[PDB]
RNA sequence: AUUGUGGAAGGCAGCGCGCGCCUCCGGCGUGCUUCGGCAUCUGCGCGCUCCGGACGCUGGCCUGUGGGCUCCCCAUUCGA
């Protein structure tokens, strides 16, 4: 993984059905190359091995604590967004200034809060479950894992996501109708544009 | 075009002596990655099977054997002897390939996978082109169907070349059998 | 005397014919007869007091046998070819290639009327030769050379008229090709997703 | 229509400064690793070999009536298999430039 | 119910490697991972299914046919015409055409697209005021 | 892509043009030849070249907000 190398002011990633570790490594490289990344819907991230194995792993993590002063760490974040953030931190030299700056360019959210609900969201094929996990093998959602280890906002995110999706469906229908109104416009413009369509014909899909 | 393993006929004999001016000529069909390694394994067997070491032997001829019809599919049976972690065993394997070189390559790959047997712990006893009606393994029989038909259950999604590779895409892959 | 080279070169520094063949072609056998059976022998081709003596002996550099060769012209660039300027104040503008000067630089014209680029010298390393060709048969630039662009501000009226004479013959050819006038009036630029190493010119 | 104010023609592509030529335990600042946008293979790198590079940054003081500074370089050879290149500059780039962008010009031109 | 199956006569597209973009016919199946493919302009050879994309075209041939028999079968089914006329097959052709446009051709296409967009936008405005 | 160390030598090597004619992408004389060819005749004069280690051209700038710096403070990546 060398990096995307694209010039963008900001990249918004939809993490739904992305493998946690593979998404983390790709994003870690993007952040280290100076790319600003926003990750939404972290509760829908997928972890291979299944809930039982992943739950046992987190419980072993909960055991780790400074015996003489538990407040001195390690800190066991329960929310999906923080778990992703901590997973990425393990793949970055976060104790150096270079690493700290890279982490400061990352933002993680559960669900899709504004203004990102109206911003195009991309996916990362190298981390997609449909391409990385064989159908029939165990996996769990990060939101489900977080709920069982002490994240109590799962329902709140679920209701807000349903409200957002219904609004998005309404907006989708408006664009769908606007597209049907535009295919008529081009047909009407066909008579005016005789030479222009000839040039575009060999290039049109 | 290119094969990992090549088949050679190696012909050799013991050095002529006053008692035997015309010693017996021995031939073997050996598999190796090149001629040099084919010769070395030829003397290994002659030393241990005919008591003729290379120091007192003579190399006569070495020729590579090529598949006759590399465009058709044949069923290949391979009789082999191999060493496990606790002893020696004999097994018979079948493969389907356009050339016996490919079938032998599959055999070495399978032995490494299913038995953790390295290349140097295998001796090929016999090879042959088996007709379809005389095959024994079901992995080979199930493809003896004039109406062979099945879908591609697992596909590999990727651009034709890395030139069209991008880290980010607007939509997920659309896959259907 | 001989009108053509006796020994054509298969490659640089290797002739097509051997020494034995060349002896026949050189005619040394004929020359030997005319000179009493002998090749004629020829003969080898036969201040002010200083005002100051240096304390240190002067050192003169050793002889170098390498001689510079004329700058080569890129195969993509042919007379009438449309070039894209990659640097300078005229970066991105599309000009018409006229000829190569003795210095190795390229002589180009906008033409000045279409894009405001006059008769100018552009280094070959800072241009891209496209596949578009505009006829320049009627263009006469035999009067133009390196000295025409040499320094010695108001541009003399003489050069403005010279620009128009060359320009006028070129406008008619440009007007013949549809949409070529607008093509030469717009600068080339890279947009999103445009990869220079994949662009065809 | 946008009404944007800025450069009207772009005759360069952006490249990201990834770091220096290095091993697991040593660093060689005299060579820099640059990722050129759009170049994803070693074969595609051949077009950019020898191309001039410009690292433009802003200083606090004014020199020649400007806060901009430029360090020039060029593409020397490819690095790896994924289109990364090795670049040399008149002076070694500072570590501060890691993650910054450089301009990859289309000259000197061989086409 | 699956739409495409690996079978003798199935036309497949090479989706990876040097042979990318070419059409081949599956004339025999070696195993689960490999098939024997043949095309008019290539020698019969094996290749992995990971480099093949099955199409909707399927000619009627017997197992491992002769080249002359294979060629006439493809022409009888208009394999090349069907593929190029299909939307999927046209995508590959258009991609090559776009990459092959020279600087002048791209300028002409820009003018046509700009003029096409301007007229279309005017038509939409009328469809908005009238058909609100 | 990196690089020009040397500053006494026009040397060494391979060729070209003249010193004989022709219709000039070539042709014309001995010896040898595998019949394609050949260091068999191939000397002198004047030149050329992948030939005893880089030369040439152009611009910028020259008391400036310029150039240089081994000095000072500090930041960052690597090392420690
Ligand atoms: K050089
Ligand atoms: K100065
Ligand atoms: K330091
Ligand atoms: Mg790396
Ligand atoms: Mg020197």
């Amino acid at each position: 993984v060398s990096g995307s190398g694209i010039s963008a002011r900001r990249i918004v990633v939809d993490a739904r059905h992305h493998m946690l570790g593979r998404l983390s490594s790709i994003l870690a490289k993007e952040l280290l190359n100076g790319q600003r990344v926003v990750v939404v819907r972290c509760e829908e991230i997928c972890l291979s091995g299944g809930l039982v194995r992943q739950k046992m792993k987190y419980l072993r993590f909960l055991r780790k604590r400074m015996n003489t002063k538990p407040s001195h760490g390690p800190i066991h974040f329960r929310a999906p967004s923080k778990i992703l953030w901590r997973t990425i931190r393990g793949m970055i030299p976060h104790k150096t200034k270079r690493g700290a700056a890279a982490l400061a360019r990352l933002k993680v959210y559960e669900g899709v809060p504004p203004p990102y609900d109206k911003i195009k969201r991309m996916v990362i094929p190298d981390a997609l479950k449909v391409l990385r996990l064989q159908s029939g093998h165990k996996y769990c959602l990060l939101g489900k894992l977080s709920s069982e280890v002490g994240w109590n906002h799962y329902d709140t995110i679920k209701e807000l996501e349903n409200k957002r999706k219904e609004r998005a469906q309404v907006a989708y229908e408006r664009r769908k109708q606007l597209a049907k109104l535009r295919v008529k416009a081009e047909k009407a413009a066909e008579e005016k544009l005789g030479p222009q369509l000839a040039v575009i014909e060999p290039i049109k899909y | 075009v290119t094969y990992k393993f090549h088949q050679y006929q190696v012909v050799g004999r013991a050095l002529p002596s006053e008692n035997d001016e015309h010693p017996k000529i021995y031939r073997m069909k050996l598999w190796a990655t090149n001629e040099v390694r084919a010769k070395s394994k030829f003397w290994y067997f002659l030393r241990k099977l005919k008591k003729v070491k290379k120091s007192n032997g003579q190399m006569l001829a070495i020729n590579e054997i090529f598949e006759k019809y590399p465009t058709t599919i044949k069923n290949y049976g391979i009789w082999l002897r191999y060493q496990s972690r606790t002893g020696y065993h004999n097994m018979y394997k079948e493969y389907r390939d356009t050339t016996l070189n490919g079938a032998v390559e599959q055999m070495y790959t399978e032995m490494a996978s299913r038995h953790r047997v390295r290349h140097h712990c295998i001796q090929i006893i016999k090879t042959a082109t088996i007709p379809a009606k005389l095959c024994k393994r079901e992995s080979t029989k199930q493809f003896h169907d004039s109406k062979i038909k099945f879908p591609l259950v697992f596909k590999k999604v990727r651009p034709p070349s890395r030139k069209l590779k991008t880290t980010y895409k607007a939509t997920k892959p659309n896959l259907f059998m | 005397a001989k009108k053509t080279i006796r020994n054509p070169e298969l490659i640089r520094g290797v002739g097509k014919f051997s020494r034995s063949k060349m002896y026949h072609k050189k005619g040394l056998w004929a020359i030997k007869k005319k000179n009493g059976g002998k090749l004629p022998l020829h003969e080898k081709k036969p201040v002010k007091p200083p005002k100051f003596y240096p304390a240190d002996d002067v050192k003169k550099p050793l002889v170098n046998k390498h001689k510079p060769k004329p700058t080569k012209l890129r195969a993509s660039i042919t007379p009438g070819t449309v070039l894209i300027i990659l640097a300078g104040r005229f970066k991105g503008k599309r000009v018409v290639f006229l000829k190569q000067l003795t210095s190795g630089l390229l002589l180009v014209t906008g033409p000045f009327k279409l894009n405001g680029v006059p008769l100018r010298r552009v280094n070959q390393a800072y241009v891209i030769g496209t596949s578009t060709k505009v006829d320049v048969s009627g263009v006469n630039v035999e009067k133009i050379d390196d000295k025409y662009f040499a320094k010695q501000n108001v541009l003399p009226q003489e050069k403005k008229d010279e620009q128009k004479t060359v320009d006028s013959a070129l406008l008619k050819a440009i007007e013949g090709i549809p949409e070529l006038k607008a093509y030469l009036s717009a600068r080339f630029s890279l947009k999103s997703g445009m990869k220079p190493h994949e662009l065809v010119f | 229509v946008k009404g944007r104010q800025g450069e009207r023609i772009r005759l360069y592509v952006r490249g990201t400064v990834l770091g220096y030529k290095r091993s697991k335990s040593n660093q060689y600042p005299n060579t820099s690793l640059i990722q050129i946008e759009g170049v994803n293979t070693k074969e595609e790198v051949d077009w950019y070999l020898g191309k001039r590079l410009g690292y433009i940054y802003k200083a606090k003081t004014k020199k020649n009536n400007s806060h901009y500074r430029c360090i020039w370089g060029k593409v020397c050879r490819p690095h790896g298999n994924s289109g990364v290149v090795r670049a040399k500059f008149k002076s070694n780039l500072p570590p501060k430039s890691m993650g910054a962008k450089v301009r990859v010009f289309m000259y000197p031109s061989n086409i | 119910p699956f739409k495409r199956f690996v079978e003798i006569g199935r036309v497949a597209l090479i989706n990876y490697g040097k042979d990318y973009g070419r059409l081949v016919v599956i004339v025999d199946v070696i195993d689960q991972n490999r098939a024997l493919v043949d095309a008019p302009d290539m020698v019969r050879s094996q290749m992995n299914f990971k480099r093949l994309s099955l199409t909707d075209i399927k000619i009627d041939i017997k197992r491992i046919p002769k080249k002359k028999t294979l060629v006439e079968a493809m022409e009888a089914a208009d394999v090349k015409t069907k593929w190029e006329n299909s939307s999927w097959g046209r995508k590959l052709i258009v991609q090559k055409r776009r990459a092959a446009l020279n600087d002048f051709d791209r300028f002409k296409l820009m003018l046509a697209k700009i003029k096409r967009a301007g007229v279309v936008r005017q038509e939409l405005a009328k469809l908005k005021k009238i058909a609100a």
